[PDB]
DNA sequence: GGTTGGTGGTTGG
DNA sequence: GTTGGTTG
């Protein structure tokens, strides 16, 4: 995350990190949905045009983490995939679009201070938050600059209009993905960075006060860049493959 | 049924440093 | 101690 | 359809 903070305990409970085993690496984000399903980006796991194919074997959930590098004794569990699950429309050769991928855990996890569920959106939780200007939540481990931070990262970004989002890329958008952060005439700023894929962009309702992962980090054009913004995966707009894909497996 | 409240916040009616951001956004 | 027990450890200082 | 060539 550039231009962001440390983030306080317990803070984004959901947070999962995607551990590489050998050799031992911190590869993306994810975010927990359930007690058996965690979301992350598909590119995080397959990326042909860089050489990335990862599965079951490869890989290591850990929930629950603060401390990047550090193991966190009696507050961090550690998950193996059962079974990943990359969205069949995801066009790594174009865009990224349906950057989206699910991963069941061959135990399921008790839940604590440290490790707790985010939501996902409904039609209307959707239709009211996601709008132009609203700010939302991103966090992770991955970079300070277009790095290696000591502990997971927070950054509020605002949701941006269409318009700008298309503008500010020759990249072919889609409305599966949504673009976020501050325009450069606002003072503020901040974006993720390479290594906080699959994290989520979330946003609390003010009608129940609950969180909800609106957004999974995609991709964008080095960090930070004034007339550029952050890629997300539209969550709501691949909900029903989530579901159908829960139901199922 | 449990989802997106948070053990150390929400739970026990504390905020976190810049969740107020995110609200006051909503205007 | 800590977000956690009793000279690193599935691990820094 | 886990689904509107990048793939069988
Ligand atoms: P970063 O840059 O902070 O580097 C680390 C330096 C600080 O080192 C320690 C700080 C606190 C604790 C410990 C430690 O604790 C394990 C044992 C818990 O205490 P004990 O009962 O075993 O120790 C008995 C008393 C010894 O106290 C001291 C010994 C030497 C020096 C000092 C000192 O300068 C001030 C106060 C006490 C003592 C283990 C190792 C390091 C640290
Ligand atoms: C995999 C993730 O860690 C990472 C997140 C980047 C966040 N970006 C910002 N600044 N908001 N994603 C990537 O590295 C993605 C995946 C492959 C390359 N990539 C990019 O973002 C490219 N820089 C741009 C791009 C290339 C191909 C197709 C779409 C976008
Ligand atoms: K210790
Ligand atoms: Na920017």
């Amino acid at each position: 995350i550039v231009e962001g903070s440390d983030a306080e305990i317990g803070m984004s409970p959901w947070q999962v990190m995607l551990f590489r085993k050998s050799p031992q690496e911190l590869l993306c984000g994810a975010s927990l949905i359930s007690d058996r399903w965690v979301l992350t980006a598909a590119h995080c796991l397959l990326y042909p045009p860089w050489d990335k194919n990862f599965t079951e074997n490869d890989l290591l959930v850990r929930i629950g983490k603060h401390s990047r590098t550090r193991y966190e004794r009696n507050i961090e569990k550690i998950s193996m995939l059962e079974k990943i699950y990359i969205h069949p429309r995801y066009n790594w050769r174009e865009n990224l679009d349906r950057d989206i991928a699910l991963m069941k855990l061959k135990k399921p996890v008790a839940f604590s201070d440290y490790i707790h569920p985010v939501c996902l959106p409904d039609r209307e939780t959707a239709a009211s938050l996601l709008q132009a200007g609203y700010k939302g939540r991103v966090t992770g481990w991955g970079n300070l600059k277009e790095g290696q931070p000591s502990v997971l990262q927070v950054v509020n970004l605002p949701i941006v209009e269409r318009p700008v989002c298309k503008d500010s890329t020759r990249i072919r958008i889609t409305d599966n993905m949504f673009c976020a952060g501050y325009k450069p005439d606002e003072g503020k700023r901040g974006d993720a960075c390479e290594g906080d894929s699959g994290g989520p962009f979330v946003m609390k309702s003010p009608f129940n006060n609950r969180w909800y992962q609106m957004g999974i980090v995609s991709w964008g054009e080095g960090c930070d860049r004034d007339g550029k913004y952050g890629f997300y995966t539209h969550v709501f707009r691949l909900k029903k493959w989530i579901q159908k894909v829960i139901d199922q497996f | 049924a449990d989802c997106g409240l948070r053990p150390l916040f929400e739970k026990k009616s504390l905020e976190d440093k810049t969740e107020r951001e995110l609200l006051e956004s909503y205007i």
